[PDB]
């Protein structure tokens, strides 16, 4: 279904509050994102895990050079983390979501997978900065 | 669902601050910061 | 801090007229000629453009961010 | 204040760059 798909899809608002959090490569690596490729046909891709490219853009108020090495079934590239949509994963991208990963012999994550992956964004959002985070997100 | 929103000293920057965290800025890292202006209804008379 | 909107004792609006004493006195005029030039006979009115000081550029000074 | 997107603030394409 794609309702339950769009539960772990990291929107372009939420990502402005994890630029410099650590463990960025644990609680982000196993959602799913709807970067945009383009007219308006859009790719879901899976998160392998995290790259940083040596273009430094602004994204709105805040500003990252870091990539995100994502891939659609077989074809891989690096991308950027401002070309991502806010938009939810349609009938017409699930159903070719679906495809690319039946062609590419990837198996489907579970159900449960992504039920207990959920969690981990809401886990993390409601951490309380007690350690000494805060002066490597300054640095 | 209020994050106590707080205001930098010098570099004048939305900063969310909770309970039992260190009253510090997102960037550079200062000690002085402000609150916001209250949202209730502030009402004079020009008197 | 800042020009009054009326003067005290009388009530005439002064505050519409700081910014063109400055013109007149930057142009050629001098303070005694200014002040009737702008239109004040009283001289209870006349204290409002040559007592008054102007602090409020210096508060702006201390801009809270840029 | 998750996500007050309201769509959105005009999203960037990569093959446009
Ligand atoms: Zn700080
Ligand atoms: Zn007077």
């Amino acid at each position: 279904l794609p309702e339950e798909l769009n539960r772990v899809r990291l929107s372009r608002h939420k990502l402005e509050r994890w630029c410099h959090m650590p463990f960025f490569a644990k609680t982000v690596t196993g959602c799913f994102v709807r970067i945009g490729i383009g007219k308006p046909v859009y790719r879901v891709a899976e998160i392998t895990g995290v790259v940083e490219t040596a273009k430094v853009y602004q994204l709105g108020g805040t500003r990252t050079n870091k990539g995100l090495q994502l891939r659609h079934g077989n074809d891989q590239r690096v991308f950027r983390l401002e070309f991502v949509s806010n938009q939810e994963f349609t009938e017409s991208e699930f159903m070719k979501w679906k495809e690319a990963m039946f062609s590419a012999g990837m198996q489907l994550p579970t159900l449960d997978e992504i039920n207990k992956k959920e969690l981990s964004i809401k886990e993390a959002l409601n951490y309380k900065f007690n350690d000494q985070d805060i002066e490597e997100i300054v640095k | 669902q209020q994050p106590m929103i707080y205001i930098c000293g010098e570099c004048h920057t939305e900063n969310e601050i909770k309970s039992r965290d260190p009253i510090r800025c997102r960037e550079c890292g200062y000690r002085i910061m402000y609150k916001k202006r209250t949202k209730r209804l502030v009402v004079f008379d020009a008197r | 801090m800042i020009i009054p909107v009326r003067c005290f004792t009388c009530g005439k609006i002064v505050g519409n007229k700081w910014e063109a004493y400055l013109g007149l006195l930057q142009a050629e005029y001098t303070e005694g000629d200014a002040l009737d030039a702008l239109g004040l006979k009283r001289y209870c009115c006349r204290r409002m453009l040559l007592a008054h000081v102007d602090l409020i550029e210096k508060l702006l000074n201390y801009a809270p961010l840029e | 204040t998750s996500t007050y997107g309201r769509y959105g603030s005009q999203t960037p394409m990569y093959g446009s760059g």
